[PDB]
C-alpha cells in the first residue's frame, strides 16, 4: 500500500484465456462448442511474428 | 429502433460493404431499410407503420455522433436533401421516436383537443395542406393526457413565402416561455422544448 | 443464366433482379404480383444466408421456418434476431 | 501446371504467382484487378 | 515394418513430411527422434511462515 503511494502501478497480466471459434457448415450453420482456440495458439505463435 | 409509444421495436438490416467488390449484398437506402424492417406501407410514398405516419417530417430521427457525420457528408452530394435517401451503412445507429400527438392538417389528427383557426384547403406544407389566418392558434391540453414529470418537445414546419414578419410562439407548461420564430420562404422546422410537472398541473397551452 | 452459385434454391439472376415465392418455388418478379399480396425480395447471390442469421435466403423468403418469427424477418435482408432485456415493475427497499 | 497439391481449391501456380477470388473462384491475378478493389494473395501451395 | 518407428503418435511419413502440429521441434521430424514432451515444475520464490 506504500508502494502504491510511491506512484507504482498495478498490472493485470492475462496468462491464458479459454474460448471458442465458429465453423460454418456450408449452409450458414455456425457451431462453436468443441472448437477450442487453445488448439491453435501453440501452432500459430511458432510460425509467426508478432506486430 | 422504432419507438412507437405503447410498443418498441429493434431491427438489424444488412448493409453492403463498399470496399469489397465481391460483396454482392443489395444496396438499400434508409427509407427502404425502414420499410423492409418494420413492414411499413407507403400511401403517397410516405411509409405509414400501421396508420401512424412515419417520415423524416412526421417523426424525429435520432442518431449517434458517428452516424450523423456519415449522413451529413452524404446529404451534401445528394440533390434531394431527404435523410431517407442516404445509403444504409454498417454500424449505423438510427432511432425513430414517433410523436405523442401529431397533425399534418391533411388526414391524420391525433390531438385530444383542437386548434383555434386552422385554414386548411391549401396546397403547401411539404405535403397536402397547411395553416394560415394570422389569428392566434392555441391548444388546451388537460394535463391528464400527458405524463407527470416528463420533458417534451414541440416541433413543426413553417414557411413564409415572402420573407415577411415573424412568428411568436409561447408555451405555458412549467415555465411560460416565449420565442421569436422568423420563417423563411422555404420550409424549415423549429423544435421548441418545454416540460410538464406537478402531477396534474393547471393545463398546457401552446 | 439460371445458375445457383450459393445453392440456396434461388438462381443468381433472380436474387439480383428480384423474385418472390409461389408454391414454394422462387419465381421471377413481375410488377403485377404486388396488389395481390406478394413482396419483392433481393439477396446476395453468393451468400446462402444474406442477413447472417441461422436461416438461409430461401427459408426466410419462403416462410419455411419457425412460425413465431415475425413477418418482416422473411425478407432476406432483415435478420431474424431477438432483442431480450429485463424490465422492473416494483422496487422494494428494506433495512434488514 | 494446374495441379492442387494441398487440395484447398487454389492451384499451385496461383498460390506461387498471385491470385484473387472472383465469384467464389480463384482466378489468376492481373494488375488491372486493383483499382477495382481486389487484393493480391499468395500462400503456401 | 513399423508405421511409427519412434513409437510416438505420428507416423514416419507425418514426421518426415513435417505434416503435423507446427509447434513440434524440427528435430522431431526425424523418424528416429520421438516427438515427446518433458514437463516439470521449477521454483522461483520460497516462502516459509509460522502461521
Ligand atoms: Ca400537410
Ligand atoms: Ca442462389
Ligand atoms: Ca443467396
Ligand atoms: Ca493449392
Ligand atoms: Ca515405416
Amino acid at each position: 500500500l506504500k508502494k502504491l503511494d510511491a506512484g507504482k502501478q498495478i498490472k493485470l497480466e492475462t496468462t491464458q484465456v479459454s474460448g471458442n471459434f465458429g465453423t460454418k457448415n456450408s449452409s450458414g450453420q455456425i457451431v462453436t462448442e468443441g472448437n477450442s482456440w487453445s488448439d491453435y495458439i501453440s501452432q500459430i505463435d511458432s510460425i509467426s511474428a508478432s506486430i | 429502433i422504432l419507438d412507437t409509444e405503447n410498443e418498441s421495436y429493434e431491427r438489424r438490416v444488412t448493409a453492403k460493404n463498399l470496399q469489397d467488390p465481391e460483396d454482392k449484398t443489395p444496396e438499400l437506402t434508409i427509407g427502404e431499410a425502414i420499410e423492409k424492417a418494420f413492414g411499413a406501407t407507403k400511401k403517397d410514398g410516405l411509409l405509414y407503420f400501421n396508420d401512424i405516419p412515419i417520415d423524416e417530417s412526421c417523426v424525429e430521427l435520432i442518431f449517434d455522433d458517428n452516424t450523423a457525420n456519415k449522413i451529413k457528408d452524404s446529404l451534401k452530394t445528394l440533390s434531394d436533401k431527404k435523410i431517407y435517401n442516404v445509403k444504409l451503412e454498417r454500424g449505423m445507429n438510427i432511432l425513430i421516436k414517433t410523436p405523442t400527438y401529431f397533425t399534418n392538417f391533411d388526414d391524420y389528427n391525433n390531438y385530444p383537443s383542437t386548434w383555434s383557426n386552422v385554414n386548411t384547403t391549401n396546397q403547401d406544407g411539404l405535403q397536402g395542406s397547411a395553416n394560415k389566418l394570422n389569428g392566434e392558434t392555441k391548444i388546451k391540453i388537460p394535463m391528464s393526457e400527458l405524463k407527470p414529470y416528463k420533458r417534451y418537445v414541440f416541433s413543426g414546419y413553417s414557411k413564409d413565402p415572402l420573407t415577411s414578419n415573424s412568428i411568436i410562439v409561447k408555451i405555458k407548461a412549467k415555465e411560460e416561455k416565449t420565442d421569436y420564430l422568423v420563417p423563411e420562404q422555404g420550409y424549415t422546422k423549429f423544435s421548441y422544448e418545454f416540460e410538464t410537472t406537478e402531477k396534474d398541473s393547471s393545463n398546457i397551452e401552446i | 443464366e439460371d445458375l445457383d452459385t450459393d445453392n440456396d434454391n434461388i438462381p443468381d439472376s433472380y436474387e439480383r433482379n428480384g423474385y418472390t415465392i409461389k408454391d414454394l418455388i422462387a419465381v421471377k418478379w413481375e410488377d403485377s404480383f404486388a396488389e395481390q399480396g406478394y413482396k419483392k425480395y433481393v439477396s446476395n447471390y453468393l451468400e446462402s444466408n444474406t442477413a447472417g442469421d441461422p436461416y438461409t435466403d430461401y427459408e426466410k423468403a419462403s416462410g419455411s421456418f419457425d412460425k413465431a418469427i415475425k413477418t418482416e424477418a422473411r425478407d432476406p435482408l432483415v435478420a431474424a434476431y431477438p432483442i431480450v432485456g429485463v424490465g422492473m415493475e416494483k422496487l422494494i427497499i428494506s433495512t434488514n
